[PDB]
């Protein structure tokens, strides 16, 4: 052994519990609003399926600039009106 | 004895014989140079350094 | 609290099915909505 | 389908098939409970 | 808790069921219960069919597997294996689901509260595995059943309905046997074909009145050799040939069943009479054949003279000769000339495919039929979009001939697998080494070195 | 003793320099066909016509090929799944035409292999042993039967079985790719995660053992000097090895069970192997690898690209440009 | 951003809760 | 006897809190409709 | 016994998950690279660099999931967060590709530190360093195919993308442009990661099949004790079964070892050279001879020239949507097909 409690205490302890049956819910309801808020898509500057293109485009905003790549992704995402 | 991958392992408490074993390695690198050149001269065609410089070569 | 109250082998089983069911979820969702083709 | 009569057990029928998986899971329960001794 | 962990069994848990192997009571009850698992999967997911069940759809646009084997037995289905009563279906499914209550009854009893052993209790149910007197007469006993069983599907031919027919003169049709194949020429003459091309050992039977004959044939062979085994004890040869304990009969059982998975893969994959296309689908030849006629078909309305049209590489586009001489279909399909087929034949000449014929009595079902199969060929994704490997999401189809195929081939070689483990290991055991070898007794200790 | 007895005890010695054995009385005579075979014929068959279109290939040394290209090729497409011994043909300049060396050698050899495995078992009970190191052998064999026996009867013919050579056991593999999406199947990949895996735990355990050595030597000698062929004592420290990589990851993700540590070396490369086999053996029946073409759809329903698609464009270049003058009709069908 | 925290208010209070039940024993500790 | 907030702790929860809210995520984009 | 000593004392304590002062550069980089992967495979698009989906908020699966390599147009920036592309911008930067080059960084001086980590472990328990010496192979793979290849190729955009599905791109790609099965140090590491796998194999097969009896158990796991003298299965059995049915066996321990060390290792360094070839476009690609033959002949055909033709195919069919930067058109009548297909 290193000191530490053995996990077979801890998981099976009533109080890892207590605090682990609020945590981890609570966790997962965190991830879950994440994405239906659609904060995800925001953050990480992810299409969502209406903005991959504008209506009747069908060119791919691929970027072509090294240095006014950042312009770039900005000026396909005005294009989407 | 000696495994074939360990036989050089003798000149490392031998400073005089690793000198010598690295004088020879420097007189191998120049006599590659040396040769090397010499090659390069008896096959390099110096007519047409624009469409057949060196580095066509 | 104490250790070894709640038995372990319960443990495992309430945490195999949360896994199965998550899992489940996923391979529904291969055929719902998005990725599904459709 | 089904006869008409039996159209309400139309979930239960769906889940049947994979009830004999359901074994082999179990006697992993069983033995996880004694210890797997 | 008799022989219910390492300790006491010498088996860890993971090779629990070896526990098993000297409790008899436990282990029927183990037979018995497994039995009903069987009997369950098979019930269950008939109801399960049947309920996603479209009859106006083919089967097998509809992943179904069960309900083409009792359609192939006559249930349900009429001319071509349109299906005219669902109930049939319903009824195998409910009673074999029904069944299943009762053997997993039995087998929970036997196996968590009955007797552990046998032999106390009854001498005519206990055994020894070292009785190869008792053994026998139990390999009887179901060699009898199984007879039995064989000759249930010869009553189904010929008392009871009869079986479907995709070679019914007229079309397919569910049609009665009444004079099956008795002649042991033919039925073992089968048996003696080559596995390779054209030839196709048992699985290229092609009539039901060989079927139905064959198990004829099967039913009284197994009946005569179950009694024969009922009141025999196996001979000197026998005995010193074989390994007799638990380990090793089940090694034997499990090489036996590797055989025959092999052999229903090549049956379901290669077999149109008892896997009739109308149900399980086009075979991948049929299929293949398909495209070349479907495609004869088109070019000869446009106008092409197809018997003397020359493909690029010089052989015909849609028909050359089979390395026999056999007039057979071009391009690829080739490979594929042993292909038979109600759809096709009507095509044939003793010369092979019959350029008059092609030209003048091809009719509107034959192209239709060859149409369905090429665009049904067993050519599909695991997760089920139908086509060539590069073909676009659109067509949920893969065919019920490539689900038996794989999953028996799968099933035969781990059970190969089996055969090789349980069969070593009954070898070692039997001559007591399975635990490892002797630290002061290592025989190759007291061998003459190599060299 | 009789002379069939005096054979039987030659058959089986345990002294023989190589053991022969029952399985070897099928072993050696059918492994030296195959082997005699191949060597003539890689290195003066003719060109074979693989798919029966009049086409023929060059496999061997003499005819144009390195080691690289050279290959014996397999029998025509005409033949299909036919027999096709010697004594079929009317020639042996027609057996050679179509391909029959193919055929003779992958029987042999096949046959040969099994009775490998067999003999395997078969040492194994004479010395004394357990007797599962055939059941490790079993997963190599199984993938031989795959590409030689399985996938060409899946596919109804020879022609489709994999080449004897090194370029046209890459052929096979292309053309598997376009026609099954094999990378993209779970049993291939379970196979590559068997081979992978096989080679960094022979790497781990290699480097571990060698690790811990016991000091037996100087350093003017080979550490292996150390050990001796019979000695009872064990060579290396495995406490010392153990307390390695358990704190290298944790102590309970590390072996402390040397038995147990082994059973895991064989099983995750068999089992990893057997699942390759299982993949070349079902895709033999076109259930093929996961189809994702197409499968993520924007609002409109513009096709959104994945890497799936893109593997799919490579699988069409392979596919519309293999075998480019066998194909009369649009679907490859086989 | 209101998002943020009817996202990440899940966690906080994940984390205030099990502040309080392990107040004790983490004072004990430290 | 024994202590809570250790090394071991921590890599846990490094580990163990980001995956259970990935998952709720994963979770919720199973719904997503195009 | 100053600042530096007490923490080394505490970086080398006994715990659970030892730490040590390689754990220091290990721990971030692993941890980041392993976070970076995770979080663009359920988040983050390839749109903007591939125009491809790639994560699971988009809809791909396990299998088609990955973060993929910047745009073309990006060369071999670095591109930090803080570079002159993004400027800071972390949408942007994920946008651009920034994970690619953060996990590729973050996950080369994770190896480094993984490596240290084996050095450090093996000096504190006293044992020699073969195991870190062993995983230079796994650093030459990912040095080469992940850093050297990319750079001497126009961009990280060819370099691998982090996914399943991608991965696979990368060897179809491989197999189309560089003919890389041709290429010898390829087949070098074939034959070092199989003959590894048929040694792991072949090795714990003989072990567990010539074990002594050691215990009653037919299970027979629990007659081994980690501290026992003996060997626990016989060499010598071994040997003679081996020799027996393979004409040669192994009879040195040490040297078994050792070769199952050198095999699989030998192999990924052989492929790792290939590889740094392939990124100058140095490839095994043609057998000259076997080019004028053919050339000159149109009945000489051969599998060389067969795979030649695929890797054709493959190359004009998916290169377009393979390399949008390139705004390939190829117009139908010029792709090479064969009959019918
Ligand atoms: C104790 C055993 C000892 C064995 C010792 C060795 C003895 C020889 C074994 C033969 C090995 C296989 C040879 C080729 C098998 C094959 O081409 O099988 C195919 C044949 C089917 O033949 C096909 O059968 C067809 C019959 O259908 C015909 O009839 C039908 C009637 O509806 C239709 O009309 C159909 O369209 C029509 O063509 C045709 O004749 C085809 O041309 C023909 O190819 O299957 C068959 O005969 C029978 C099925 C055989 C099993 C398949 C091989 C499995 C081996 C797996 C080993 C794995 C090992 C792992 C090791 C670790
Ligand atoms: C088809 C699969 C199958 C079957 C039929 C069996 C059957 C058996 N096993 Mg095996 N086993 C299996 C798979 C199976 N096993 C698997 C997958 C493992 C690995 C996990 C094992 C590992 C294992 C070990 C280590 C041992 C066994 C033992 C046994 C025997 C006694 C079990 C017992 O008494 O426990 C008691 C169990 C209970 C009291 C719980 C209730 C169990 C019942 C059967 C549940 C019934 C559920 C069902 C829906 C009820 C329907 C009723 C309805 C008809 C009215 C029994 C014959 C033991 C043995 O051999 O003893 C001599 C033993 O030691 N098994
Ligand atoms: C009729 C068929 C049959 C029967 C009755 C037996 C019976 C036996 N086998 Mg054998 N075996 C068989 C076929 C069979 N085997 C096959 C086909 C193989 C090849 C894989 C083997 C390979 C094998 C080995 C290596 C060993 C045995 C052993 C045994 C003994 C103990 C088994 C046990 O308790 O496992 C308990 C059950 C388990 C631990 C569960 C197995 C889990 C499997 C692998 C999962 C399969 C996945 C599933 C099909 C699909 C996924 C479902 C999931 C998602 C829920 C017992 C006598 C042991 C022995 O030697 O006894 C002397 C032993 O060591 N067998
Ligand atoms: C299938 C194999 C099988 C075998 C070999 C046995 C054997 C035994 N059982 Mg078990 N049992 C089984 C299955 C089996 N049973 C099933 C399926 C059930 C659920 C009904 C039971 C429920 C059960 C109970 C409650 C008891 C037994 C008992 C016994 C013992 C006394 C038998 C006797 O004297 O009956 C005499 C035989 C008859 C009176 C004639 C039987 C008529 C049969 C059923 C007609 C059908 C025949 C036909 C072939 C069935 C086909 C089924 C197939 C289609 C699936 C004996 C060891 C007793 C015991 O163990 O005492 C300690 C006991 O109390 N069995
Ligand atoms: C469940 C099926 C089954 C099983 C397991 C047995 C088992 C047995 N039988 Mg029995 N038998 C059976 C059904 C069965 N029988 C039936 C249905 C009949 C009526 C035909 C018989 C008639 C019968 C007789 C007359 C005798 C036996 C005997 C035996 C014993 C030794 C047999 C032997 O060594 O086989 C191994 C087989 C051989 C050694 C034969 C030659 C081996 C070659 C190489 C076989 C090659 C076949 C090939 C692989 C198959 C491919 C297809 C082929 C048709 C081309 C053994 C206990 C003998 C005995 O001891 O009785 C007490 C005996 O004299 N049986
Ligand atoms: C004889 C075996 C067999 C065959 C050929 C089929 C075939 C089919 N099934 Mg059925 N089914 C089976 C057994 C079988 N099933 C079993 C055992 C169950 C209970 C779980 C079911 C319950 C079931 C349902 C509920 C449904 C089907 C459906 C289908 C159809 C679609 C299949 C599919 O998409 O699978 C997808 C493929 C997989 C999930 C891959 C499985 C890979 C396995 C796990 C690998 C196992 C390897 C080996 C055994 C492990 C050993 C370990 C080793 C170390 C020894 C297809 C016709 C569907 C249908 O269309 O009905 C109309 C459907 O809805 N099946
Ligand atoms: C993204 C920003 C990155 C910048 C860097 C910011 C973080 C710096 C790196 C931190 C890495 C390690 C942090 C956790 C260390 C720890 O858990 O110590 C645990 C210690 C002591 O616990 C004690 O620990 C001991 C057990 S053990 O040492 O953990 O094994 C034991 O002796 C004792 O009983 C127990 O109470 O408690 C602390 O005070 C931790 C201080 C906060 C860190
Ligand atoms: C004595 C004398 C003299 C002389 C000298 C001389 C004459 C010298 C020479 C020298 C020389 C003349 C040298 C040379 C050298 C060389 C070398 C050293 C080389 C090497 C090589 C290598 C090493 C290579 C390798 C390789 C290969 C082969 C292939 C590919 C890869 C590689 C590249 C790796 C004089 C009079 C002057 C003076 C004094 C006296
Ligand atoms: C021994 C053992 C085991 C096993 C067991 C088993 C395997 C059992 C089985 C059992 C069984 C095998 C059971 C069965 C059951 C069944 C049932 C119970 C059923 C019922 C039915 C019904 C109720 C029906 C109904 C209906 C109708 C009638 C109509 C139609 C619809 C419906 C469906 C609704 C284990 C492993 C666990 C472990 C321990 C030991
Ligand atoms: C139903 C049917 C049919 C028929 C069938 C039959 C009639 C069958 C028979 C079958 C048979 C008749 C079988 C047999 C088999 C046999 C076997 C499979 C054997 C085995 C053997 C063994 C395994 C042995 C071994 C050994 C050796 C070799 C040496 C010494 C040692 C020992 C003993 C181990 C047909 C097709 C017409 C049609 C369809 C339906
Ligand atoms: C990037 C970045 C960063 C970082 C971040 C991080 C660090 C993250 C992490 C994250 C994480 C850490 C996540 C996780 C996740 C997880 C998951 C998502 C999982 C899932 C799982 C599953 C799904 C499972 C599955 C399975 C398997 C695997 C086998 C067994 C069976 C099953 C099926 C169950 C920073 C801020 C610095 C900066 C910016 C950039
Ligand atoms: C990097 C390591 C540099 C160690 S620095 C070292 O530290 C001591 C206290 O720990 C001082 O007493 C000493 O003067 C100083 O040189
Ligand atoms: O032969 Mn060799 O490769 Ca199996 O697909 Mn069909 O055929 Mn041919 O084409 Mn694709
Ligand atoms: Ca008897
Ligand atoms: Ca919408
Ligand atoms: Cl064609
Ligand atoms: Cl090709
Ligand atoms: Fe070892
Ligand atoms: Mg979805």
């Amino acid at each position: 052994t290193t000191g530490e409690r053995p996990f077979s205490d801890i998981i099976t302890s009533v109080r890892y519990w207590v605090i682990h049956s609020i945590t981890i819910p609570a966790l997962f309801i965190a991830g879950w609003l994440f994405v239906s808020t659609g904060l995800a898509y925001d953050v990480f500057g992810t299409p969502r399926p209406d903005s991959y293109y504008a209506q009747e485009q069908r060119s791919i905003p691929l970027v072509t600039d090294r240095f006014e790549a950042k312009q770039q992704v900005e000026t396909f995402l005005e294009q989407l009106k | 004895g000696l495994p074939w991958y360990r036989v050089h392992t003798v000149l490392i408490n031998d400073p005089g014989r690793l000198i010598a074993a690295h004088l020879m390695h420097t007189a191998l690198v120049a006599g590659w140079a040396g040769s090397m050149a010499l090659y390069e001269l008896a096959t390099f065609d110096p007519s047409d350094p624009v469409l057949n410089p060196m580095w066509r070569q | 609290s104490e250790g070894g109250r709640i038995p372990l082998w319960i443990v495992a089983t309430v945490a195999g099915m949360g896994v199965i069911v998550i899992v489940g979820l996923f391979f529904y969702g291969a055929y719902a909505g998005l990725g599904s083709s459709l | 389908k089904l006869p008409e009569a039996y159209a309400i057990f139309d979930p239960l029928v769906d889940v049947l098939p994979v009830i004999p998986v359901l074994f082999l899971a179990l006697a992993f329960v069983w033995q996880a409970a004694v210890g797997f001794r | 808790a008799t022989n219910r962990d390492q300790e006491s069994s010498g088996f860890a848990w993971w090779a629990g069921n070896a526990r098993l192997i000297n409790l008899s009571g436990k282990l029927l009850g183990a037979h018995v219960a497994h039995a009903g698992l069987i009997v369950f999967w098979a019930g269950a997911m008939t109801l399960f069919e049947l309920a996603h069940f479209i009859p106006e759809k083919p089967m097998y646009e509809q992943g179904l597997i069960l309900i083409p084997h009792i359609a192939t037995l006559g249930w349900g289905v009429g001319p071509g294996g349109e299906v005219v009563d669902t109930f049939p279906f319903f009824v195998v499914g409910v009673v074999h689901l029904i069944s299943s209550a009762v053997l997993g009854f039995g087998g929970v009893y036997h196996a968590i509260r009955g007797p552990e052993t046998l032999e106390e209790y009854s001498s005519f149910f206990g055994y020894d595995w070292k009785d190869k007197n008792k053994m026998t007469t139990i390999l009887g006993f179901h060699l009898i059943v199984l007879g039995i069983g064989a000759l249930l599907l010869v009553a189904k031919a010929m008392f009871f309905g009869g079986l479907y027919d995709t070679w019914a003169p007229g079309g397919g049709d569910v049609r009665v046997i009444t004079n099956p194949t008795l002649d042991p020429r033919v039925i073992f003459g089968y048996l003696l074909k080559s596995p390779f091309g054209g030839e196709g050992w048992i699985v290229s039977v092609n009539n039901l009145e060989d079927v139905v004959g064959g198990h004829i044939w099967i039913g009284l062979i197994c009946i005569a050799g179950g009694i024969w085994h009922i009141l025999t004890t196996p001979f000197g040869w026998a005995r010193r040939a074989f390994i007799w304990s638990g380990e090793a009969y089940l090694s034997y059982s499990l090489g036996a069943l590797s055989m025959m998975g092999f052999i229903a893969t090549c049956f379901v994959w290669f077999n149109n009479t008892v896997y009739p296309s109308e149900f399980y689908g086009p075979t991948g030849p049929e299929a293949s054949q398909a495209q070349a006629m479907t495609f004869l078909i088109r070019d000869q309305k446009l106008g092409a003279n197809v018997g003397s049209a020359q493909g690029p590489t010089g052989l015909g586009k849609y028909l050359m000769r089979s390395p026999t001489g056999e007039i057979i279909f071009g391009g690829e399909t080739m490979r594929f000339w042993d292909f038979r087929g109600p759809w096709l034949e009507p095509l044939r000449g003793p010369n092979g495919l019959d350029l008059n014929k092609i030209k003048n009595d091809i009719q509107p079902w034959q192209e239709r039929r060859a149409a369905e199969y090429m665009t049904h060929a067993p050519l599909g994704s695991l997760n089920s979009v139908g086509g060539v490997a590069t073909e676009i999401n659109s067509v949920n189809f893969v065919s019920p001939r490539s689900w038996l195929a794989t999953s028996h081939f799968v099933l035969a070689f781990f059970f190969l697998v089996g055969h090789l483990w349980h069969a070593g290991r009954a070898r070692a055991a039997a001559a007591g080494f399975e635990k490892g070898i002797d630290r002061e007794s290592e025989p190759v200790l007291s061998m003459p070195s190599l060299d | 003793a009789n002379l069939w007895e005096r054979f039987c005890n030659w058959v089986t010695s345990t002294d023989n320099r190589l053991y022969v054995g029952w399985f070897g009385v099928i072993m050696i005579p059918t492994l030296l066909a195959a082997t005699i075979c191949f060597v003539i014929a890689f290195i003066a068959a003719p060109p074979v016509d693989i798919d029966g279109i009049r086409e023929p290939v060059s496999g061997s040394l003499l005819y144009g090929n390195n080691i690289i290209t050279g290959a014996v090729v397999p029998s025509s497409n005409a033949i299909g799944l036919h027999f096709y011994p010697i004594w079929e043909a009317a020639s042996l300049d027609e057996w050679l035409y179509n391909g029959g060396p193919y055929q003779l050698i992958i029987f042999h050899f096949l046959l040969g292999a099994s009775c490998y495995m067999g003999r395997q078992w078969e040492l194994s009970y004479r010395l004394g042993m357990r007797p599962w190191i055939c059941v490790a052998y079993s997963a190599p064999l199984a993938s031989a039967f795959a590409v030689f026996l399985i996938y060409p009867i899946g596919q109804g013919s020879f022609s489709d079985g994999m080449p004897l050579g090194i370029s046209g056991t890459f052929n096979f593999m292309i053309v598997f790719q376009a026609e099954h999406n094999i990378l993209m199947h779970p049993f291939h990949q379970l196979g590559v995660a068997g081979v992978f895996g096989g080679a960094l735990f022979c790497a781990m355990h290699g480097s571990l053992v060698t690790s811990s050595l016991i000091r037996e030597t100087t350093e003017t000698e080979s550490a292996n000097y150390g050990y001796k062929f019979g000695q009872e004592e064990e060579t290396y420290n495995i406490v010392a090895a153990h307390g390695y990589f358990g704190r290298l990851i944790f102590q309970y993700a590390s072996f402390n069970n040397s038995r147990s540590l082994h059973f895991f070396l064989a099983a995750w490369p068999v089992v990893g192997v057997w699942f390759a086999a299982l993949g070349i053996s079902t895709m033999a029946f076109n259930l093929n690898g996961f189809n994702f073409n197409h499968s993520v759809i924007d609002a409109k329903g513009n096709v959104i690209n994945t890497w799936a698609d893109i593997i799919n464009r490579a699988n069409l270049g392979m596919e519309v440009m293999h075998e480019r003058n066998a194909h009369n009709f649009p679907l490859d069908l086989a | 951003d209101w998002r943020v925290l009817v996202v990440l208010l899940p966690v906080l209070l994940a984390a205030g809760w099990a502040v309080r039940n392990i107040l004790p024993y983490a004072v004990k500790q430290v | 006897s024994y202590p809570i907030f250790t090394v071991r702790w921590v890599a846990v929860h490094t580990l163990a809190v980001p995956t259970i809210f990935f998952l709720g995520a994963i979770a919720a984009m199973q719904f997503i409709q195009r | 016994r100053g600042w530096f000593d007490i923490l080394d004392d505490w970086l080398k304590r006994d715990r659970f998950v030892f730490v040590g002062w390689s754990g220091i550069l290990l721990f971030p980089c692993a941890y980041l690279a392993l976070g970076g992967w995770l979080t663009g495979t359920t988040f983050v698009t390839s749109w903007y660099t591939h125009g491809l989906a790639s994560s699971y908020l988009e809809g791909c699966n396990f299998l088609t999931v990955a973060v993929s390599t910047p745009a073309n147009s990006m060369g071999h920036s670095l591109l930090l967060l803080w570079g002159p592309e993004a400027q800071g911008d972390f949408t942007r930067w994920c946008q651009l590709g920034g994970l690619w080059t953060f996990i590729a960084l973050h996950g080369a001086f994770g190896l480094i530190g993984f490596m240290l980590r084996q050095f450090e472990i093996a000096r504190l328990v006293g044992v020699r360093p073969y195991n870190a010496i062993a995983f230079s192979a796994p650093i030459a793979v990912f040095v080469s195919v992940f850093l050297i290849y990319p750079l001497g190729q126009s961009s990280w955009f060819f370099a691998p993308s982090f996914g399943v599905a991608a991965i696979f791109r990368f060897l179809l790609f491989f197999q189309g442009f560089h003919n890389w099965t041709l290429n010898p140090f390829h087949m070098m590491g074939v034959a070092g990661v199989l003959g590894g796998a048929l040694l792991c194999a072949i090795h714990g097969a003989t072990v567990e099949n010539t074990l002594f009896q050691d215990g009653e158990g037919a299970s027979t796991f629990r007659a081994f004790n980690p501290t026992q003298a003996e060997e626990t299965y016989s060499m010598v059995t071994a040997n003679r079964f081996w020799s027996q049915i393979f004409g040669i066996a192994f009879s040195n321990k040490r040297w078994l070892h050792f070769f199952m060390l050198f095999v699989p290792v030998t192999g990924l360094w052989m492929s790792a050279i290939g590889v740094v070839g392939l990124a100058l476009n140095l490839r095994s690609y043609d057998f000259i001879s076997q080019e004028i033959r053919a050339a000159e002949d149109p009945e000489f055909e051969t599998f060389y020239t067969k795979n030649l033709l695929l890797n054709e195919g493959i190359r004009a069919w998916m290169a377009p949507q393979d390399q949008p930067h390139e705004n390939f058109v190829f117009p139908e009548e010029v792709l090479p097909r064969g009959n019918a297909l």
